[PDB]
């Protein structure tokens, strides 16, 4: 690892705040009680979403290798991933993890500078890598990242 | 049940006496300014009109000295009926006798008609001691308010154990309309003091102090904006100014408190304000997201054609559209906490659900 | 009746505040809801006591003839019956409607100017009209009224 | 449904006729300061240039009177449309005629061109009476703001009975920018009063009351820091200062309240502050306990090894380590109680338990 | 259990050893004002009297030091008894020696009798340095008040960790009667400073500063109404005036807040006020509805039988009646809404229902 | 329709606040949750009354044709229908949708300027178009409108 | 994960480059003050030493400009590292160039050494324009405090969106030590303004505006106790006095608010006070009841013995005791209601019962 | 007893605050209701611990002979027993009434001035009077008292 010893110690100390039980993993109850202490009252679905948006292996728990990566992003001020994923829910009137043609049409051809039906269709075709009508989050992120 | 009659009759009688014991005091105070000012703007020319007034201000006091005694006799006669006694030697304590004697001597000081224009030392104090007859106002106001006679108002007050005195009526009048009382009191204290300060610094050789200068001096001291153009020059004029300053320091704060309190919102418009701000934010976010996405698409399409500066311009615009979107999102998220915590909404729904569960 | 018409009208209007249902009698529920409106939260025993301390017939309800008598006492300022009945509960450590010798002894022979056992016994004997050790409220009120 | 079509035309007509009746008032007020300054710094040398300015302010007032009458001729037609009447003799009430006459009289005072540099009493009073045309600002601001015409505001307010008026809009503007309004008003008054005080006591022989001294006198009186270097010298200059002081007493309190409010913590930062202070206090306690124990161990060792001064020093250090530990523990306990009572963790847990019980 | 007896005995001894050290300090302070005023109003004809007065203030200082040392010895002995030690060389810390030395030095400055009416710099500074013996008042007040020796205060406070100290006793003495303390402090500060400012700038011939002018200067500076008739002339009076101004600025607001708080309603009277306003508004609403419903029939029956002017009058009065009814209805609805969420007429019912559900 | 396009768009946008589900009709739940958001806590009977006072077809739902008519009345300041219907509940001590002779007699012959029994009877006879003793809201509104 | 290491090294570099840009500004300000004082208290004698102090402030300014230019490169590098860009031409926004130019031209004004004790107008403004370099303090205090580098603050605040900035640190510093900051600010502003007011007006022929009078004038204006003994005599001193008054009006209010807040009770002592007051009222009632009963018994005893005066005295004492009992009873009832409200043991029991019902 | 009469009377009066029922003993309910009056809301385990830390006989109730001893300690300001027993719970990460070697090692060899493994082992051996690895509260108090 490129990090020094002091940084590793600081990150381990920060992790120990959430992993108070000492098991070595973070579960829903610990995050829930930390949020309760902070003042919020999260729901089960919200806790599950916030604990699943970070883990990569999929075991349902978060450990240090999957926590250092998350901590590497919250330190910087000007984020460019949360503000991209939060421009996805606004457009997402479908209710699923996809964007339909009508949503893009009535959100873009009207708001701001009015677009055209041909331009909207071209954008939908370009975004639809697989050719399906719906647009997944992967194609969305790829299109905006370029 | 003759008590409920012998109480109403006595209460009405003593109310009439307490209301008629104020006109005489008002006339007595009034017939002193017309004597002092006449002696100032006069002298040996008016030698009989300075005797007629000083003889009338004794006839106008010999009746007050009897009205007070009649009222204090009726109060004892009412106390005897209240306790159902028979001998009047029991109902009188020592404190009541002290109060009666003090009232008799306080309401019996006046310039005695036992007689170059100056109020000689010795009777100026007596004349200025006739302003102590203002303790009769609360006694003649409480008996006339009419809250001591309602039958539907002494039982609700009995259940909550509250007693009606000179303070409850004062609080009621203060809280019915506080601005009028202050605006009518600060214009009375600025005028009943400008004459007491004038009588203590009248100068014959020149106009060192009179009603032309005190009317300018008193408000300046009251507002603590003391300039220094005119200052008092007598031991008796250097205490009235201190009293005026002490009163003003409190009156100004009492006024500014009400002025600040008036401008605030009530509980029936803040909710509407929050709702209509949420309606605006939920479309500002939609406005910003579309610009972000279309700028991204423009950048992609221009860089697909090996452009040089179009891609740079589009990227630079994107990096500010993202910041604007972030700011708007943060504002909306902050306001949602207030609209879901201040008006409760969820708490009211939970209370209704708990009530429904208790019912069934 | 010695009262005039206006006083009768005022007392009837005051009664109508409590007898809102128009039945002509006051029950526990109406007094309870009036007290709820005023801010207090009385209990069933307290309501029963406050509604039974006034009625004389014993039917459990209070009407105008038994309400005018009560209203004739709340108007005056210097009461001499409530302050006498409230000097009964303080001494009443028995728990019933009676006063025992020990209560009077340890409340009077100690507090204020110390009394004597003979004086306490003489006072108890004088109060006990029926000769029983306990002292009822009737004898207490009679002794203090004299 | 014809009312919804015939109301939104009359309201726009009223908005135009009330926005075009303020430009003429502004021009009329402007063409008076110029005339006064020209007469002061000029004199009998310029007469045609004064007769032109004193004649323009009649042409610029006839139109204002006509516009006022035209605007007041629309609130009767609006009332007729609202109530469905047919004869205009019923819509007009007693008070509206008095209001119209008062408005015509107030908005019709000006120096009449019916004519050594000075203003006479009548002309000076008429000129200073043209500052009463500032009551048109609220009427021309309420109509222009798009709050009486939205189809959402009037639908939301019906469920809560807000009844949008002048006061609601004024409160909204006050609460949107609390600081800017005060910082603008306190500068507008300081300059619109320094000229009214200047015109009252201009001096010809020597410059003793011109605009170069009132600009220093007015703020001093406003802040109640009255020095005494310059004081007013006329009956009409001794009332403006009192009004300025009265306004300043309230304005200072209104400003300091907002200034104090701006620095307070919000509800989303005290929680973080407490959650970090708790960690700090826990670390401090764990640090102090170790010293408390190791000092006792050293004392026991040096007592076992038959030493005196070392044992005394260890005793003295232990008796202070214990005190430090006690102080830290007492500090920690209160913050723990606040955490258990301020953020209401127990209350949130109880609410969640009640919701779960209601669900199951 | 001799520890309790020893503690009680030592505390009782300290209660007197710290009460007899205040009389000597008071006498030493008193025998300096007399000496200074006798030197001013006297001269060279009171040599032996001045020597006697300046030797008494040195005799009455050799006992204060002994009392202080005895009190500190008793405190050390009490600490030893509390901790169960045996050698006094351990109880003393590193700061008690500094405290004892500082107290001995502070309580040991006086005009030394080691000797045209004036005080030299050294003697004036020493005399004005004897006003620092006022730090003994809290120490002699805390021990005398029976809150430390009570067997119930310490038992109740253990469950809450109050740790009775100077601040708790001061808080109780302030909350028992705030007004008396404020008036006493103001009247003491208006007089104990008027003598220091007098001695700072006494003038020999044509006295520009004395007790006749400082008594007028000090309250004016205290109330921030600085006129400018008299101003300090030396460098040692300006500091005193600044201190007085700071104290006044800090002290006025306490009295302001107390007076503002005294006039508020109690929690047992607002409910009665609302419960009677309800009846008043109901009566007014019914009264207005009656007129609204008579006027329509009046208009109808005067219109059916021909006639025009009567119909016009009735129609015009109908709208005013409707407006009045609407105003009264809105006021009553607002009052009911205020009552619903202030006295919580339904919260008590909900709590009772929850208790009943829990019981059953 | 005599309205222009902008007014129709504004009224449709106002309607969309209440018809958030997009069904095209307003039901009790949507109005209830809007009132909950505003701060009030309405009851089922109050919601039913407020949702039935407007509809004309009687299907139990409110749509745009029955919403524009209601919105045509809340815009004006000086109402003359709500203040007329609220002068009906005050007199209505019957409890049903009718006014009896005794109610009018004791509320009118006493309050304000005292009326007469003959005048009250004549007014009741004039109001009773059908001749029945009770007076319905239709005849009440007709008499006041004239 | 080299981004974290790069950010750490850059944030450590731009802390030293921001802490070394304040020493130079302090040195420049000090040299300017020394040069001004030497010019005033000198002249042609110090004709050479005013060319060295006037030359060092050019080297210091050049070094400061170099450091300011160097600092803004690291911030751009930090932005590039955060966003992962490769070309620096994209990371420069329009506003940042204006900020850099303004910071270059504000920190670059000084007396240019391009050259009788009177500071010629034209460079006095330049010498007084070097007090604008105090905007560097926050930028060198925020970076030095270790809140931006802690690995726990940035993790806790992400769950609450605090976004640590200048304002958060300022609020934390204000809340930690609310007392010392006010004293420090007041004692700094009472001295950094007394020199500007001295340089603004400094008479040469007669010493009438030097530092011996401004130190007395500034606090008087600050406290709004303007006497009038000394007043400013130029257009550049009146503005300074007005600014001082404006600052004082707010500072005094803040200090008074803090002092008033300090003395209030906490939540852990009011309960003890209420409990110990109840324990005493419940004894006062018992004390009074016994006297009532024994007086009644004595009155009943002295009535069968044909005694009159004894019976009358006993009757009066009975009435007095009955009167005294009522006040204590009412006070006890009110205190019982107060202790049953807002600290309700009934509410605590209801919460416990609800928790028990939820559990079972 | 070495105490005088007045002190005994004062202590009895203080005891009567807690023993309001007059049984002569203090139980959990009385202490609980006193704490409820003071403002706290103690739990059953906390009440049991606070009522068992004082009694010596073990009957579960506290009387005057076991109350005077407790009151003799709360009067003095500088305690040296509560601050010693509260330096036991901080180290006690075992969860039982004993101290293990690892706890002392990682709490003492690190905090303050770093210790040594040999010194920690010697201290543990000295504290372990019985020779067992765990350290009881008796040996802890004995070591600190010396
Ligand atoms: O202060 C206390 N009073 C107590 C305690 C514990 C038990 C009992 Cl019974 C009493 Cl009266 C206490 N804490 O240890
Ligand atoms: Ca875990
Ligand atoms: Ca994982
Ligand atoms: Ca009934
Ligand atoms: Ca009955
Ligand atoms: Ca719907
Ligand atoms: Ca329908
Ligand atoms: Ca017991
Ligand atoms: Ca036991
Ligand atoms: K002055
Ligand atoms: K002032």
């Amino acid at each position: 690892d490129q990090l020094t010893e002091e940084q590793i110690a600081e990150f381990k100390e920060a992790f120990s705040l959430f992993d108070k039980d000492g098991d070595g993993t973070i579960t829903t109850k610990e995050l829930g009680t930390v949020m309760r202490s902070l003042g919020q009252n999260p729901t089960e679905a919200e806790l599950q979403d916030m604990i699943n948006e970070v883990d990569a292996d999929g075991n349902g728990t978060i450990d240090f290798p999957e926590f250092l990566t998350m901590m590497a992003r919250k330190m910087k001020d000007t984020d460019s991933e949360e503000e991209i994923r939060e421009a996805f829910r606004v457009f997402d009137k479908d209710g699923n993890g996809y964007i339909s043609a009508a949503e893009l049409r009535h959100v873009m051809t009207n708001l701001g500078e009015k677009l055209t039906d041909e331009e909207v269709d071209e954008m939908i075709r370009e975004a639809d890598i697989d050719g399906d009508g719906q647009v997944n989050y992967e194609e969305f992120v790829q299109m905006m990242t370029a | 049940l003759g008590a409920l009659r012998r109480r109403k009759r006595l209460l009405e009688q003593e109310k009439s006496l307490a209301g008629w014991a104020l006109v005489l005091a008002g006339t007595g105070i009034g017939l002193m300014v017309l004597h002092a000012e006449m002696l100032w703007f006069g002298g040996c020319s008016w030698a009989l009109y300075l005797f007629l007034v000083k003889c009338t201000i004794s006839i106008s006091t010999f009746l007050l000295l009897c009205l007070i005694v009649a009222f204090h006799a009726k109060e004892v006669q009412l106390f005897m009926t209240d306790n159902g006694l028979r001998d009047w030697r029991v109902a009188l304590t020592g404190r009541q006798a002290a109060q009666i004697v003090l009232e008799l001597v306080v309401c019996g000081l006046h310039p005695a008609p036992v007689r170059p224009g100056f109020l000689g030392q010795g009777e100026a104090l007596l004349s200025l001691a006739m302003l102590l007859r203002l303790y009769l106002v609360p006694r003649a106001v409480l008996l006339r308010s009419g809250v001591l006679l309602n039958a539907s108002y002494r039982s609700i007050g009995a259940l909550n154990q509250v007693r009606f005195r000179h303070w409850f009526v004062a609080k009621l009048y203060m809280n019915t309309h506080p601005g009028r009382l202050l605006l009518g009191l600060t214009l009375g204290l600025w005028l009943t003091t400008a004459w007491v300060l004038s009588v203590a610094e009248r100068q014959a050789v020149n106009a060192t102090g009179h009603l032309s200068d005190t009317l300018w001096l008193i408000p300046i001291t009251f507002l603590t904006i003391g300039y220094g153009d005119v200052v008092p020059g007598t031991m008796w004029g250097k205490i009235v100014c201190l009293c005026t300053g002490v009163m003003g320091v409190c009156c100004t704060a009492l006024l500014v408190a009400v002025v600040a309190r008036k401008l605030e919102f009530n509980k029936a418009e803040k909710h509407v304000h929050n709702f209509m701000m949420d309606i605006q934010y939920t479309k500002e976010m939609k406005e910003s997201a579309a610009r972000v996405l279309q700028e991204a698409w423009m950048f992609y399409k221009h860089t697909r054609r090996k452009e040089s500066h179009a891609a740079r311009r589009h990227q630079r615009k994107l990096l500010a559209a993202i910041n604007a979107f972030r700011q708007v999102r943060l504002k909306h998220r902050k306001l949602r906490e207030q609209v879901n915590s201040m008006v409760d909404i969820s708490k009211m729904h939970m209370i209704l659900y708990d009530l429904q569960q208790n019912l069934s």
